[PDB]
């Protein structure tokens, strides 16, 4: 769809060619607002009804219903079969509609951007539209200070000429700016003079990307429509009042979500492994129904040739033997429908959701400052459980390592050293010195070469609010140790130099302010001196201005200074930041002026153009200091890492700083503590796979084992920028690269790049499979985040797209930590425990079932009542799993947060594997076994009441179904270590509950609802046999259990479970300064 | 800990040992008589004399108390009648004389014993109409899509009891239990079984006595109902309602082995001596490997002789003694102390 023809007469291009169908224009649908939502109202039926149903168990328990409608596999009325299935989807269908409403109401808070599209025809009027713009056939003047939201080819401009700039900063960092229209320009006026003209035929090149490129064309009654013409998207600075073009291309869904915006989902370890059992779940299931319907068709041949009683009448089509061997395949399907886990996947759902609330309530990791109080956001409402199985952190240091709030400690000026800055250069500045004239230059160059707006509204204050941390920090402490920035109202800006108020006069700010590898921050300026000099005022990164620089005079004995003072800066853990002088002839400058002047608009690249004009007019600098500011690490972290590292979890940190000076910034971090070998590689004059590889041969090559992958009190390790690139760039590097960081716990990468970042995280994921968890604060952390595991963000002052772009929101990383260790071990336990006794209460109907079966002739009948069979996987027990699930502990949250070597349990996956699964099945069968046989036993008898009455079947079934429950439910109660108040209902009224049933459902008279079993009140409450069968079944079911529960804590215990009986017997005990514990530091 | 799981293991011995001894002992004052009669068709002696039944066909189950042995009973004896002359129903009756060692005390039962007889099969169990039984206007072809799948209805004409279960209702009665030697003169006296209060009455009331929205000539007898009704319901719908056999007929059996009761005494002591009971064989077991037994027990607390749950606590709490038994030596042995700091990980060298 490359050509698209626009603007015949008037707006509302109701007609230009053909009719309709195939071009997609004129209020086609071909755009429309961003749809982050899932579905619409009218068709939210349909899609929440195929997404449940991609479930299989779901699909599977509306086949056993509709299998049930049938009359030949039908027992009850439809409506109780189908009650629970219907209660699932209803659930599952609100909690999904929460969420989609979440989202909607999310995008329609970012939607409906007031915007000003003019031109109708009473004649002239309404405009002001909504956000979603008018297709592609009209335009909009939008004034000052206003979103765009669409590209355009914006033709006039209020402001002298259609120069524009738009601040690209959802799609760059750097400034903005355009480069005229041109044919259209002055006949293209705006106020319905576009409206009362008719003119243009706007031609397309590619709408798919357009990106840096978004040429084009347009014929009147030939125009190089060109990316510097037409603004793009999301973009407003507006240095003018307003802009004025048509509308092209995307309406609001064509170019910028197109550019970015695909986020994908993630689910939980967990649930990845809890798929195998629910396949294992259902081939058992099958298997069964398979023997069951061999064997019954084997019997029934039997008991048909030789006539039976139950076997009269097979001579039809749909009741011979063999169609009777697959009416039993169905009904053993239809029979064991517990198995398959029916509300486990909701119970799952709602106690992630109650989990991740526990997190957002908690008032440990709630951060108050200046009145705002942020809370611990689970943007995702799973994943709650892969926190605690977190083994590698990945994290970047500005902006969540640091406050992102830097102070200036020390300044250099010339040779000497300076230890709120205020020390001696008070007592230095004395005139007639060079010396002098050099801190003179030095705060002239601090104070004026910036982009910082002042605030004069308190005299003798004088507030500064500018948009780096840097700048304002550079700018308050030179106002602080003398030159004050007096401000920058008019086009002429003054300085208070503490003398007077003399001003310079402002001519090119060349605002390149850092990326694109362009660092340097320059500014041309002249001084209202009646010699009226024009000199040069530049500040950057120490490369490049090391780099522009002479070399001739002193110059290089000062540069050998500063490079010293500057190494001898990083070495204390300071930012370095270098400072320049230039002085510009007029001629030269005048020409230069020009040049810029004209190569400014160029319709045809000129970012190239204005970089190599930045690089020609720099070449006469003079080297004037070298600032040092300290970030400040947030309060916590050094314990917050040191305690990560006593947990297994490696912790990365891929810092924005030079090598030197993030060397753990100094070993503060705690990242790099003292007895442990560093490995640091720079690629000096070196490659660097072999400069890898010759560091793990001599570091670790003595191993032995090592050298078939080849085929001091800890280690770290150190690679910049240049040693990812390469090792990413190859496939051996690679590898060794991969082999050297796993055998280390603390890799610290300096100067790294967006891309760098998220191919590390990248790495470790795919190459290791293990657990990942990423945090930041930028966009390159977002794209790290989304690129990861788990993705933690810190709503820092650098923006709030790692928020929204991440799972959970923290403010502080001692937030993590606390977050990390106690919510993410509770979690993982209690999903484990949960998911495993769910399996359990589901094995132990089955099984009963099962056991029946044998003594059926393998013929798939209930021994239960339906009633008591339907109600399994809910009223009966669902409630103890939910409070495993939910208020389950393994050690108090104190113990966790003293002793963090306690997390190597749910790091290492020790709680939920497949043998656990296994021993949970293999109890579940035992238990089964055991309550069915022995009440069997005790009921193969005449009476087993005292009135003489017949045992049938359905007594011996109330009997088993009663212990089965209690049996469950004091089995789940048993796996609690947490009983306060909620356990102890849920345990003892899922039992009460079916007590009760079992009373009051007994008694209705067969007038109404015939139930099947009227007198068990009397056949089984009267009867030694129940009362006596109920709690023996009991006691025997859960001996086992506890006896081999009270021998793994007492002969073979864990470090939890030590734990927590020294805590328990032993309260008046100092965990953390305790020579057999945390004073150890162990 | 130990001072939670030897006390525990303890105390539930010592509480299942007297339970479990209760049980046994409940269970041994009972007494069961067991007598198979299927193969009194073809064995028996069909002349008028009488033979010593086979030894693996009578089961004798004698009270604890009881001072006679098991061998010291004589062998009961049975003989094999087929004449054509009398009602249908009864025409080959199986007398068994059987003797009873020591006096039985009152509330003696009586039963039927079915073996291989798989009234818990999908095919029987769920083979009844509820709504029918109980009387209620349901429509033919309601019945036709009813529960009742295999005997529904035949020429537009429904069953009234339809199913396999009530097809299948045990027709074989044992209308007598007379005493051949008595004490107080009357050479031959008659212990009177009653045929009320068999079952339950809470079973009657889901079983209607006549039906009103068919006529009584609309509805079919079941396929095996033939010989009892030879044309037809003439004498109005069968009282369902009023009769014990088949309401506890319709009760399915949770084993293939099974008894159901028929006939009870409450009021009344069997005396010791050598009886004759009469036994209508009508109902073919044969067919399908299933023998008949004529089952005469009395009752104790827990019920039947049946002292399976009694021993079982007793084994528990003989295993419960022995677990405790073993710990306390154990922790008498090496006393591993509480809150032990030296097999954590951080601390084991
Ligand atoms: C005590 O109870 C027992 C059982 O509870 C009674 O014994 C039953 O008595 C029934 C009534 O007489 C018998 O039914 C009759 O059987 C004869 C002959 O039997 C064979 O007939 C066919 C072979 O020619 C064939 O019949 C079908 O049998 C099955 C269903 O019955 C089918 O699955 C099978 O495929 C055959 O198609 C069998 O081989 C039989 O073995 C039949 O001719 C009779 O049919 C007549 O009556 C029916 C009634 O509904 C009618 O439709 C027909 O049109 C025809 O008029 C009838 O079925 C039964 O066989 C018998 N069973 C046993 C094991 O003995 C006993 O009589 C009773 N005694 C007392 C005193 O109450
Ligand atoms: C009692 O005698 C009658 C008639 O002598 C038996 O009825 C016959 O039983 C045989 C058994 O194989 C069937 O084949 C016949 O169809 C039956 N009827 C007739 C008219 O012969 C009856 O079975 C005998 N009762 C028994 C043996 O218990
Ligand atoms: C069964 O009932 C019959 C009659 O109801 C009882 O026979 C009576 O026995 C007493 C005591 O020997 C005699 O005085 C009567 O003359 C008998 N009446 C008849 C009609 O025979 C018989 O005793 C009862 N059997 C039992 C075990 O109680
Ligand atoms: C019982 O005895 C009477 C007379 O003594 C006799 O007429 C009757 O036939 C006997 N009944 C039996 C032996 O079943
Ligand atoms: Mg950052």
């Amino acid at each position: 769809p490359v050509p698209r023809s626009v603007f015949i007469n008037e707006p509302l291009p109701s007609e230009y060619y053909d009719k309709k169908g195939k071009i997609l224009r004129a209020h086609h649908f071909a755009t429309n607002q961003n749809v982050t939502s899932k579905y619409t109202v009218i068709t939210f039926i349909p899609k929440n009804l195929f997404e449940q149903f991609r479930r299989v168990a779901n699909c599977f328990f509306l086949a056993i219903s509709i299998l049930q409608f049938f009359p030949k596999f039908s027992t009850i009325s439809p409506g109780l079969v189908i009650l629970p299935l219907i209660i699932v989807l209803a659930i599952t269908a609100l909690k999904d509609g929460y969420e989609d409403i979440k989202r909607h109401q999310a995008d329609h808070r970012t939607n409906h951007a007031i915007v000003h599209v003019l031109g109708g025809q009473g004649e002239l009027g309404w405009h002001r539209t909504i956000w979603e713009d008018v297709k592609v056939g009209d335009f909009v003047k939008i004034y000052e200070n206003e979103q765009f939201p669409a590209d355009i080819v914006i033709c006039a401009t209020s402001e002298e000429e259609d120069v524009a700039y738009i601040e690209t900063k959802n799609l760059d960092g750097e400034t903005n700016l355009k480069s005229r229209n041109g044919v259209p320009g002055l006949s293209h006026l705006n106020t319905a003079e576009a409206c009362a003209k008719a003119h243009l035929c706007i031609d397309l090149d590619a709408p798919e990307s357009n990106m840096f490129r978004l040429n084009g064309a347009v014929i009147n009654l030939i125009h190089p429509i060109t990316l510097e013409t037409t603004m793009l998207r999301g973009c407003v600075l507006k240095n003018t009042a307003w802009v004025i073009g048509i509308i092209v291309y995307t309406g609001e869904d064509t170019k910028i979500i197109r550019n970015a915006g695909a986020t994908p989902s993630k689910r939980s370890k967990v649930e990845k492994q809890m798929n195998p059992q629910v396949i294992i779940n259902l081939v058992i299931l099958a298997a069964i129904a398979v023997v069951c319907a061999i064997v019954d068709h084997v019997n029934e041949v039997e008991w048909d040739r030789q006539q039976a009683y139950w076997m009269l009448f097979a001579d039809t089509s749909g009741d011979n033997p063999n169609i009777n061997g697959l009416v039993t395949f169905a009904n053993a399907f239809i029979t064991f429908q517990n198995i398959v886990p029916i509300s486990l996947y909701i119970s799952i759902e709602a106690v992630r959701t109650i989990q991740a609330a526990f997190i957002y309530w908690d008032r440990d990791i709630k951060y108050k400052k200046d009145g705002v109080t942020t809370r611990t956001t689970a943007r995702s409402w799973n994943l709650s459980d892969d926190l605690g199985q977190i083994e590698y952190i990945f994290s970047d240091k500005t902006g969540t390592l640091t406050q992102n709030a830097m102070i200036f400690r020390q300044c250099s000026v010339g040779g000497k050293i300076y230890t709120h800055d205020a020390e001696l250069d008070k007592d230095l500045e004395a005139h007639d010195s060079e010396q002098s004239r050099i801190l003179h230059g030095f705060f002239a160059v601090l104070g004026l070469c910036h982009t910082v707006l002042a605030a004069e509204t308190e005299p003798g204050v004088i507030e500064y609010k500018a948009q780096s941390p840097d700048e304002a920090a550079l700018v308050q402490s030179a106002a602080d140790v003398g030159f004050v920035f007096r401000g920058r109202d008019h086009n002429i800006l003054r300085m208070s130099t503490p003398f007077s108020d003399v001003s310079d006069e402002y001519e090119l700010l060349h605002v390149l302010e850092f990326n694109s590898a362009r660092k340097r921050m320059s500014v041309i300026l002249r001084k209202l001196d009646e010699d009226g000099r024009i000199f040069l005022l530049c500040k950057g990164a120490d490369n490049v201005i090391f780099e522009r620089l002479t070399k001739d005079s002193n110059q290089r004995e000062m540069r050998e200074k500063t490079d010293q003072d500057l190494q001898y800066f990083a070495s204390e853990g300071l930012r370095t930041l270098c400072l320049a002088y230039r002085i510009l002839d007029p001629q030269v400058y005048e020409q230069w002026a020009k040049e810029y002047h004209n190569a400014t608009v160029a319709l045809q690249d000129r970012e190239e153009r204005i970089e190599s004009v930045s690089s020609s007019i720099e070449r006469d600098l003079i080297l004037l200091g070298a600032t040092a500011i300290e970030d400040k690490l947030q309060d916590g972290v050094p314990d917050t890492i040191s305690d990560l590292k006593r947990a297994g979890i490696k912790v990365w940190v891929a810092t924005g700083d030079k090598l030197e000076t993030a060397v753990a910034i100094g070993y503060t971090t705690n990242l790099l503590t003292k007895d442990t070998n560093l490995i640091v590689v720079r690629e000096g004059r070196h490659s660097i796979g072999d400069q890898l590889r010759e560091a793990l041969e001599e570091f670790f090559g003595e191993d032995a084992g090592l050298r078939t992958t080849l085929s001091p009190g800890g280690f770290s390790l150190v690679i910049e920028g240049h040693a990812l690139a390469h090792c990413f760039d190859d496939e051996e590097t690679e590898a060794l690269l991969l082999a050297l960081s796993t055998r280390c716990n603390t890799v610290i990468c300096c100067r790294v790049s967006p891309l760098q970042k998220a191919q590390i995280v990248h790495l470790i994921k795919d190459n290791l499979g293990v657990m990942c968890l990423a945090i930041g604060d930028g966009a390159n952390d977002v794209s790290m985040i989304q690129a990861a595991d788990v993705g933690v963000g810190i709503s820092g002052e650098e923006g709030l797209q790692a928020v929204n772009s991440s799972d959970y929101a923290i403010a502080q990383f001692r937030y993590l930590k606390r977050l990390l260790l106690v919510h993410g071990h509770w979690s993982y336990f209690r999903n484990s425990s949960m998911i495993l006794n769910f399996f359990y209460k589901n094995i132990i109907g089955i099984g009963v079932l099962f056991w029946f079966m044998i003594y059926c002739g393998w013929s798939t009948t209930y021994v239960f009542a339906y009633v008591y069979l339907l109600f399994w996987n809910v009223f009966w027990t669902l409630v103890p799993v939910i409070a495993i699930g939910l208020f389950d502990r393994n050690i108090d949250d104190e113990t966790l947060m003293a002793l963090p070597e306690l997390y190597r349990a749910s790091r290492e996956g020790k709680y939920f594997g497949l043998m656990r699964f296994a021993y949970y099945i293999f109890e579940g069968v035992y238990q089964s076994a055991v309550i069915y046989f022995f009440l069997n036993y005790t009921y193969v008898t005449t009476t087993a009441r005292g009135d003489g009455y017949d045992v049938y079947m359905y007594e011996m079934s109330t009997t088993q179904a009663i212990g089965a429950v209690m049996v469950a439910n004091l089995f789940s109660g048993l796996n609690i270590d947490a009983w306060t108040g909620w356990v102890w209902f849920a345990i003892w009224f899922g039992p009460f509950l079916i007590w009760v049933f079992t009373a009051v459902y007994s008694v209705i008279p067969p007038s109404s609802f015939y139930t099947g079993v009227y007198g068990n009140d009397v056949f089984l409450f009267r009867s030694a046999a129940y009362w006596f069968g109920w709690p023996f079944v009991t006691i025997i079911a859960l001996l086992p259990r506890y006896l081999i529960k009270t021998f793994r804590q007492n002969i073979f215990p864990n470090d939890v479970d030590t734990m927590r009986l020294v805590r328990k017997y032993h309260p008046e005990v100092d965990l953390y300064n305790h020579p057999m514990l945390g004073g150890k530091l162990a | 800990t130990p001072k939670s799981v030897l006390p525990t293991l303890l105390i539930i011995g010592i509480i299942f040992a007297p339970i479990g001894a209760l049980i046994v002992w409940g269970s041994g004052k009972v007494t069961t008589i067991t007598l198979d009669y299927t193969e009194c068709d073809v064995d028996a002696p069909t002349d008028g004399s009488y033979q010593a039944m086979p030894n693996s066909a009578y089961q004798y189950d004698l009270a604890t108390s009881s001072s006679v042995s098991e061998s010291s009973i004589a062998s009961p004896t049975w003989t094999f009648s087929n004449d054509s002359s009398r009602e249908v129903g009864e025409t080959a009756r199986c007398e068994i004389e059987f003797e009873v060692p020591y006096d039985l005390g009152p509330g003696l039962f009586l039963y039927y014993k079915l073996t291989n007889y798989y009234q818990n099969h999908r095919r029987y169990s769920s083979s009844f109409d509820a709504t029918q039984l109980i009387g209620d206007s349901r429509s033919l072809s309601q019945i036709n899509g009813g529960n009742c799948k295999p005997i529904t209805s035949r020429d537009g004409k429904p069953y009234y009891p339809c199913g396999l279960i009530a097809n299948s209702l045990f027709n074989d009665t044992f209308p007598s239990v007379v005493l051949l030697n008595p004490t107080n003169g009357a050479q031959n006296q008659t212990y009177n079984f009653s045929e009320s209060g068999i079952a339950w009455g809470g079973i009657k009331k889901n079983y209607a006595s006549t039906l009103t929205y068919i006529s009584p000539s609309d509805v079919l007898p079941p396929p095996n109902w033939a010989l009892k009704y030879p044309n037809g319901y003439v004498d109005g719908f069968p009282n369902l309602r009023e009769d014990e056999h088949f309401q506890v007929w319709m009760r399915v059996a949770a084993l293939p082995t099974f008894r159901k009761l028929w006939a009870r005494n409450d009021g009344e002591i069997m005396s010791q001596g050598r009886y004759r009971i009469v036994a209508n064989m009508n109902y073919p077991v044969k067919q399908f490997s299933g023998t008949k037994s004529i089952v005469i027990s009395t009752v104790s607390w827990i019920g039947g002789k049946q002292p399976f749950l009694g021993w079982a606590y007793i084994a528990a709490a003989i295993l419960c003694v022995v677990l405790a038994v073993a710990g306390l030596i154990r922790h008498l042995v090496k006393p591993r102390k509480l809150g032990d700091m030296s097999l954590l990980s951080w601390n084991q060298p």
